[PDB]
Parts: C-alpha cells; sequence; structure tokens
RNA sequence: CAGAGUGUAGCUUAACACAAAGCACCCAACUUACACUUAGGAGAUUUCAACUUAACUUGACCGCUCUGACCA
RNA sequence: AGUAAGGUCAGCUAAAAGCUAUCGGGCCCAUACCCCGAAAAUGUUGGUUCCUUCCCGUACUACCA
C-alpha cells in the first residue's frame, strides 16, 4: 500500500504542471457576441489631419522625455562613480564595504502617488469583501 | 564522395566537380548543384577554390 | 600537420567569455551589411575577386580635365538649409509628403544635377564604357 | 590619521504625495486616446441594457406587448442621474494646502505634487550655513551607519527612512577659510545617501524653524552655491 | 519617405533611359518586397521605361 | 513620473466599453 | 584544409551558445544581486500593461538582461456595501486585480539603487511597485492545483 | 576669482566634393512583452577676423573639463 | 552457460470484470449460511502511445568423440 501510494506520487510529480490562464488574454465570449458590435462613424479630414499632427509632437514629445531621463540616469552615474572613487582614495576600507549588496534593499514595496491627497476626516463606510476568483486545477 | 578535379584542373561544361552527402563545398561561379548536392562545372574552365 | 596563419584569421576579436552580453545581429539587414562590408575588405588568404574581379594598374590614372571649380560651402550649405527650412514650413509640402500625393519637377532636377553632378556621373559612365580606356588609354 | 576629516550626510527626501498634473499636450494626448477606445470598443452591459430599455418603451408606445418593463422601472438614464447626484454630494480632498499658501517650508505638507528635500541649519565658526543633515564618521563604523546615526542624531523626529543601497551618491570636498587649516585638518569630505521619508515627521519642538524641506529649484535659496551643485547631481527632479 | 523614393525611383528611371540600361533585376528580401516604399520605387521605374526582368542569355 | 506611461489604452482586439472612474480608497485619497 | 594556414575559417558554433534540445536561480556576487522579479500590481490593467513594457523598455536600453515578462493571474473580488436601514450588505461593485511580473537578473550594486529610484519616479498613479528575489515558491504557485497530488499526499500522511 | 587643456546632435580620424554622412534615439501598427518588419519625427559644425576660401589651418570671443583661489 | 515466456486487488482467474478474503449492516437467542452496501490492482524502468532496462519466479537445450 505505502509503495503503490509513493509509485502516485512519483507518477503525478512525473506529470506536467499547468500554468494558471490569464483572464487578461483570455477573450470571453461576451466579445465574440455580435449584439456589442456597434456602427462604425468615420473620421474627417481635419480631425485625421490634427491626429497627425498631435502623434507628431507627441513623438517629438517622448523623444524629449527619454532624453531627460538618460540625461538624469547618466548624472546619477557620474556622482555615485566619482564618489565611490573619493570614498576609495580617501579610505579603501570604507569603499570595500560600501561597494557590497544590500540584502535589507529588496524586501522593496512601494506605491504611487494618488490623485488627491487622504481626507483626514473621510469615514469609510461599512461593506464586506468577496473574492470570486476562478480557481483553475489540474487532473488527471 | 569527394573532389574529382582539384585546384587548377581543366573542366568542360557539365563535368562532376565534386558529389558530398552534406554541403563540405559550395556552388561559386559558373558552377550548379545538382540534386544530391552534385557540384558541377556549367562552364569549359579553371577550377578554383 | 597544422600551419600557423598568415595574418589575423575572421572573427579573432570577438570575446567568448562574454558571448551573452555582447550584442547579436537581430537584424538579416545589419548582418548583411557587415557581410558586404568584409568582403570589400582585402584578405589575404585566396579570394573570388582575385580571378574573378578586374585587375587594373596599382598606378592612379592621370587627370588630363579642367581644374575644379571653387564653390563657398560655408554659403553654399546654409542657403540650403535655408530653402529646406522654408520647404518644410510651407504646410501644404508637410500634407503632401504625409499623404503620399507629392512629387518633384524633373527638368529642375535634371538641370542642378547637371550644374553640380553631373560631370562625376557623366565620367563614371565613361569609364564603365570603356572610352577613357580606348580614347586616352 | 588623515588631513581630510571623514562626514556622512544623509539625503532625505519626501517623494510626492500626488500625481503631477499634465500638461496640455498631454491632455490632448488622453482625450485622443479615450476617443478611439470609444470608437473601438464594443457595447458595454449599461449600453446594452439602454439599448433595450429604449427598444421596450418603444414596443409598449407601438404594440400591445408591454413584458412588464421590470428592468426599465429602473433605467439606465435614472442610474446614471443617481450615481451623478452622488459624486456631487461627495466631495474630493484638496490637492493645494494650507502650506502651499502659508509658504510654511517646515511642513510636509506643502507640495504633495513634487519631490521635496530636507535640510537643515547648523552654525559653523559663528556662521550659520543650511546643509543636508549629516555626522562624523567613527571608527568600527561605515559611511551608511553614519548616514543612518544622524536620523539619530537629530532632535526629535519620529520617521523611517528607507536607504538605497550601501554606495554614496555623491560626495562634496571642502578646505577650511585659513582660520583652523593645519596639517591634521586640512579639511572635510562629506558623502551623501539617499533615503526614502516613509513615514513620520519632526515634533512641535523640532519644527523650530532650523530644517526646511524644499524643492530642486529652490534648494539653492539655502545651500551654497558648490554645496548645491554637488547635491543636483544626484537630486533628480523627473 | 515614400514619397523621396518614388521620385528617386523616377530620376532613377529617366537617367538609365539616358544611360541605355534598358533592363535590370532586382533582388529585394520579402520584407523589402512588401514593404509600399519598394512597390512605388518599381512601378515608378516600370512607368518610366526601366524593365525589371532581363531577356534570358541565348545559348542557341 | 506618473505620465510617463499613465497615458494608455486597451490594446485587446475585441473589448467592451470602459467608463473612467474615479475610485476612493478608505483613508480619503482618489484614483 | 588541415594543413593550410586557413585552417578552421568556418567556425559558426564557437560564437553561438549551445542549441539545447527548469532554471537554477542565479545568485549575485559581493557585488551583485541575484535573479529578482518585480510584479506591479494595479486595478488597471491597461496601466499594468503599459507600465510593465516600460520597465522591460528601460531595462533593455540600460543593458540589464530581463529574464522573463509574463503575468499573474487576474484577482476578482466583489465588493460589497451595508444598505443604509437594513442588515444585508449588497453587491455594490466588482473589481479586477492585475499583477504584472518582470523577471531581470544580473543588477548591479552600484547600479541598482539608480534602477530602483527611476522605476519608483516613474511608478503610475495607483500601481503598487513590489521587487522581491525570485523563488520556487512563487514559481510553483504560478502553476494551477493538482487536488488528485493533494488526496495521495493525504493519504501517504 | 585666475592658469592650463579643450570643441560636429549620443559616438566616429564621417565629410576629396558631387556633400554636413553612418550609426545611435523616439512615436504609430504586430507582438503578453522583447525582438524583426512596415509606416512617421527630431536633431549639430559655439561666434567672429585672417588666399574671402577652411567642421578642417591660424588668432581672439564663447562653451566644456581639470588645476589652483574661495570654502562650513 | 544461452533461448523463450509470465508477473494484475490479500488469493485465483478475465479484458480494467468476476468469486472468495475483509470492513459495515440485516436475519439469528448467538455463530454459520443467506441478503444489502462498500472499499479493494496491471512487478518494475525509460520511452512510443506497443516496445524496452532491472528484479522475482518458470520451461527447454547444454551435444558428437
Ligand atoms: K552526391
Amino acid at each position: 500500500a505505502k509503495e503503490r501510494l509513493k509509485r502516485k506520487i512519483r507518477k503525478l510529480e512525473k506529470a506536467t504542471q499547468e500554468l494558471i490562464p490569464i483572464e487578461d488574454f483570455i477573450t470571453p465570449l461576451k466579445f465574440l457576441d455580435k449584439a456589442r458590435e456597434r456602427p462604425q462613424v468615420e473620421l474627417t479630414f481635419e480631425e485625421t489631419e490634427r491626429r497627425a499632427l498631435l502623434l507628431k509632437k507627441w513623438s517629438l514629445y517622448k523623444q524629449q522625455e527619454r532624453k531627460m531621463e538618460r540625461d538624469t540616469i547618466r548624472a546619477m552615474l557620474e556622482a555615485q562613480q566619482e564618489a565611490l572613487e573619493e570614498l576609495q582614495l580617501e579610505s579603501p576600507k570604507l569603499h570595500a564595504e560600501a561597494i557590497k549588496r544590500d540584502p535589507n534593499l529588496f524586501p522593496f514595496e512601494k506605491e504611487g502617488p494618488h490623485y488627491t491627497p487622504p481626507i483626514p476626516n473621510y469615514q469609510p463606510p461599512e461593506g464586506r469583501y468577496n473574492d470570486i476568483t476562478k480557481v483553475y486545477t489540474q487532473v488527471e | 564522395q569527394g573532389i574529382k578535379k582539384m585546384e587548377g584542373h581543366y573542366v568542360h561544361a557539365g563535368n562532376i566537380i565534386a558529389t558530398q552527402r552534406h554541403f563540405r563545398w559550395h556552388p561559386g561561379a559558373h558552377v550548379g548543384v545538382g540534386k544530391n548536392k552534385c557540384l558541377y562545372a556549367l562552364e569549359e574552365g579553371i577550377v578554383r577554390y | 600537420r597544422r600551419t600557423p596563419p598568415l595574418g589575423p584569421m575572421p572573427n579573432s576579436d570577438i570575446d567568448l567569455s562574454n558571448l551573452e552580453r555582447l550584442e547579436k545581429y537581430r537584424s538579416f539587414d545589419r548582418y548583411r551589411r557587415r557581410a558586404e562590408q568584409e568582403a570589400q575588405a582585402p584578405h589575404w588568404w585566396r579570394t573570388y575577386r582575385e580571378y574573378f574581379g578586374e585587375k587594373t594598374d596599382p598606378k592612379e590614372k592621370i587627370d588630363i580635365g579642367l581644374p575644379p571649380p571653387k564653390v563657398s560651402r560655408t554659403q553654399q550649405l546654409l542657403e540650403r538649409k535655408q530653402a529646406i527650412q522654408e520647404l518644410r514650413a510651407n504646410v501644404e509640402e508637410e500634407r503632401a509628403a504625409r499623404l503620399r500625393t507629392a512629387s518633384v519637377p524633373l527638368d529642375a532636377v535634371r538641370a542642378e544635377w547637371e550644374r553640380t553632378c553631373g560631370p562625376y556621373h557623366k565620367q563614371r559612365l565613361a569609364e564603365y564604357y570603356g572610352l577613357y580606356r580606348d580614347l586616352f588609354h | 590619521g588623515s588631513p581630510w576629516r571623514l562626514l556622512g550626510a544623509l539625503c532625505l527626501q519626501r517623494p510626492p504625495v500626488v500625481s503631477k498634473p499634465l500638461t496640455p499636450l498631454q491632455e490632448e494626448m488622453a482625450s485622443l486616446l479615450q476617443q478611439i477606445e470609444i470608437e473601438r470598443s464594443l457595447y458595454s452591459d449599461h449600453e446594452l441594457r439602454a439599448l433595450d430599455e429604449n427598444q421596450r418603451l418603444a414596443k409598449k408606445k407601438a404594440d400591445l406587448h408591454d413584458e412588464e418593463d421590470e428592468q426599465d422601472i429602473l433605467l439606465a438614464q435614472d442610474l446614471e442621474d443617481m450615481w451623478e447626484q452622488k459624486f456631487l454630494q461627495f466631495k474630493l480632498g484638496a490637492r493645494i494646502t494650507e502650506a502651499d499658501e502659508k509658504n510654511d517650508r517646515t511642513s510636509l505638507n506643502r507640495k504633495l505634487d513634487r519631490n521635496l528635500v530636507l535640510l537643515v541649519r547648523e552654525k559653523f565658526g559663528d556662521q550659520d550655513v543650511w546643509i543636508l543633515p549629516q555626522a562624523e564618521w567613527q571608527p568600527g563604523e561605515t559611511l551608511r551607519g553614519t548616514a543612518e546615526r544622524t536620523l539619530a542624531t537629530l532632535s526629535e523626529n519620529n520617521m523611517e527612512a528607507k536607504f538605497l543601497g550601501n554606495a554614496p551618491c555623491g560626495h562634496y570636498t571642502f578646505k577650511f577659510p585659513q582660520a583652523m587649516r593645519t596639517e591634521s585638518n586640512l579639511g572635510a569630505k562629506v558623502f551623501f545617501f539617499k533615503a526614502l521619508l516613509l513615514t513620520g515627521d519632526f515634533s512641535q519642538a523640532g519644527n523650530k524653524g532650523h530644517h526646511v524641506w524644499v524643492t530642486k529649484d529652490e534648494l539653492g535659496d539655502y545651500l551654497k552655491p558648490k554645496y548645491l551643485a554637488q547635491v543636483r547631481r544626484f537630486v533628480s527632479d523627473l | 519617405n515614400v514619397v523621396a523614393c518614388e521620385s528617386i525611383g523616377r530620376v532613377l528611371a529617366q537617367r538609365c533611359l539616358e544611360a541605355g540600361i534598358n533592363f535590370m533585376v532586382y533582388q529585394p528580401t520579402p520584407w523589402e518586397a512588401a514593404s509600399d516604399s519598394m512597390k512605388r520605387l518599381q512601378s515608378a521605374m516600370t512607368e518610366g521605361g526601366v524593365v525589371l526582368r532581363e531577356p534570358q542569355r541565348i545559348y542557341e | 513620473d506618473s505620465s510617463r506611461a499613465s497615458l494608455t489604452r486597451v490594446h485587446r482586439q475585441a473589448y467592451a466599453r470602459l467608463y473612467p472612474v474615479l475610485l476612493v480608497k478608505q483613508d480619503g485619497s482618489t484614483i | 584544409y588541415k594543413t593550410k594556414p586557413t585552417h578552421g575559417i568556418g567556425k559558426y558554433k564557437h560564437l553561438i551558445k549551445a542549441e539545447e534540445p527548469v532554471r537554477a536561480i542565479n545568485l549575485g556576487t559581493d557585488y551583485e544581486y541575484g535573479v529578482l522579479n518585480i510584479h506591479l500590481t494595479a486595478y488597471d490593467m491597461t496601466l499594468a500593461e503599459s507600465y510593465a513594457q516600460y520597465v522591460h523598455n528601460l531595462c533593455n536600453s540600460l543593458s540589464i538582461k530581463v529574464e522573463e515578462s509574463y503575468a499573474m493571474p487576474t484577482k476578482t473580488i466583489e465588493v460589497l456595501q451595508l444598505q443604509d436601514q437594513g442588515s444585508k450588505m449588497l453587491l455594490d461593485s466588482v473589481l479586477t486585480t492585475h499583477e504584472r511580473v518582470v523577471q531581470i537578473s544580473g543588477l548591479s550594486a552600484t547600479f541598482a539603487e539608480i534602477f530602483l529610484e527611476i522605476i519608483q519616479s516613474s511608478l503610475p498613479e495607483g500601481v503598487r511597485l513590489s521587487v522581491k528575489e525570485h523563488t520556487e515558491e512563487d514559481f510553483k504557485g504560478r502553476f494551477k492545483a493538482r487536488p488528485e497530488l493533494e488526496e495521495l499526499l493525504a493519504k501517504l500522511k
């Protein structure tokens, strides 16, 4: 009995494992349904020209933003390297200790800015949370 | 299978320069490749590698 | 039996310890461009151009033409930049280029080609046709 | 020993609290993207419900069959009106705080949309100089350890800071003004470490006006020329 | 631009007519052939008069 | 910052219409 | 040929990594970091995907090896609210949470601060940035469950 | 604040002229994403005087980087 | 020694079933029989989707001087 259970467990371990499907990429049948299809409205020549000009300006703006980000990263890297070189020249031991990795650096969690600051006088209402996530299992 | 005409030899049109199971020599100028990787001369001249 | 290479072997400067780190020819176009450049570069081993490539005298061909004209490069560049800026500022040109309906004046293009690049193209065509080989040896 | 004095400084920065307002170009791009999404999208459940309600109202008006229109009892437009009324009743928070109007550079509540950097005023040679918080390095202690100890040496602050790495992000070297220039003490070399202000602030007693939280643009008002030039190299304003 | 490619094709077709090059070949990659710029250039050359397919060699 | 990748649209070929909505957290902030 | 100076001029497999017909988690050195995972969590799928794409492009431009770019299963949660003057919590709404994961490796100790600062400054609103160390636990959790295996293990117990 | 070195957009010993080039970079479509491809965009000779000619040689004026002064 | 073939619930057979063994009920004064309900496996390895490695046991030959 024990040997048979071990054999079954080994067989199931050898059996391949299936990844959980992603509903973000899976297209539901609601989209396939033709009722949700809407009539299409053509765009005027002026609207198309304005969209093209806006796209060109946006391309230039994104190029400028990328240039600014690259310059900032380069400045940070140069400053850090110069500081490390100065620290090494002044005292090699401190530089050697500083160039080591930080094990406490990567339990990293950060939240982005909110549209509005939290309201001190806000009182959240009473409610309940229910999880209806579809559980996917592999058998046989 | 091997080279039938070494470098500097004189060949005519259609002479089989070489035959190979896999591509060891590739067809060059005025050299054709057969159905079974057979390099033959399309022009009368001198073989060069 | 082994014989050392006469010169530097191909791909002898690519480090193999950083194979993953080195950038790759992700585009067939870049691979083909590099291959063409390498083929154009001379090599000590036997090559196709050695036997089939045309062989010419190493001496430079003696010029027997008129002295070249003199053009103010700075002024020419400034004028061309101003003309291009005016053309791009013209809104009709931008919309025509965006809608793929613009064209060029063939007569003006040919006149400017004759004035600027015409003699050199004619000389190249004459060299291809072999006139200088026969007329002036 | 060494002629230079080892000093470790801390670049305490509060990240922006609210999102930066969009430029007009970004607003136009967002409007275009929303319009494209609406044009290329399919009918939503709400749109289908509204269309079905309109069709059933037309059926009620024209034909005798009514189907009782229980769904049309509460129309989609009526639900939209109720949602709009609820949104109007609800009030959002104020992005611009009283500190922005007061120009009080001691409170963290000002300029929630931009990153802030902390500066402290210390008296050197009977002269008040605004610098980043700093301490003097000690044997058997890392430079990052000194930077962390600067927080402890700060007066009446309850704050949590997250240090990023161990390598300093910048340095500034200066020499004495011939008042105490000596072979033993030629000058000093401060090193800066960037940290993130997760939570906390100073106490009421600590808010005595000796510390200011300022942006990169106004950092030069308090910092010296050379000190500001060195600090701006690693302090970003993206 | 595609207009630039078409203009280059037209100018080159006229120059080839002037030089006597009435036949030639083109060797495009699949993506270049599917590209609209190369299609416009080929159309311009053909309308100018250049044939993009050389006649077969006579062996007898 | 946020504006670097805030301007987005649905990349799915087929997708229902989505309405922009302000979401209010328990502390008073909104997204 | 072997005897000729031009021997082995056509070698190509030495320039190409072995064409193998799961993966050991690399651990960084004293000045390097191991394989890390950046799983951005957001209620907006479009924002999450856009920021994941931005992070991947930034890593490619900064020459940081991106091991993988995938997504975790969407979590669907029903948010309910208690009705006024009643004792029943009606279904207020339904929300979806998405988690776009970028698996990278080879991050330098010195450049780690700069990379984290950039990716936290560029973080969009409503998106939570979470950088952790890649684990076999997470790799297995990416997969489904095996109730038959669970039952057999319980029987073995 | 002074003394040096110093000069094409990001890089190049690209620019003989016929000409300011190649590569790098960004946006749009496909791609989970990356990548490839298709379709679009932005760029520079720091400024003057010297066979006027000269990005190119020679000097000033600028800009950049170090070195000293100043320095908490 | 070299040739062939088998290994299946606890036992024995079959192509994933049957009879007993066993658990839990019923009848019985109580057991046995009987009736009802169940759990109970392809020796094993790696494949292909039937072969094959190893282990256990089985049969035959191992001769002519
Ligand atoms: K052959």
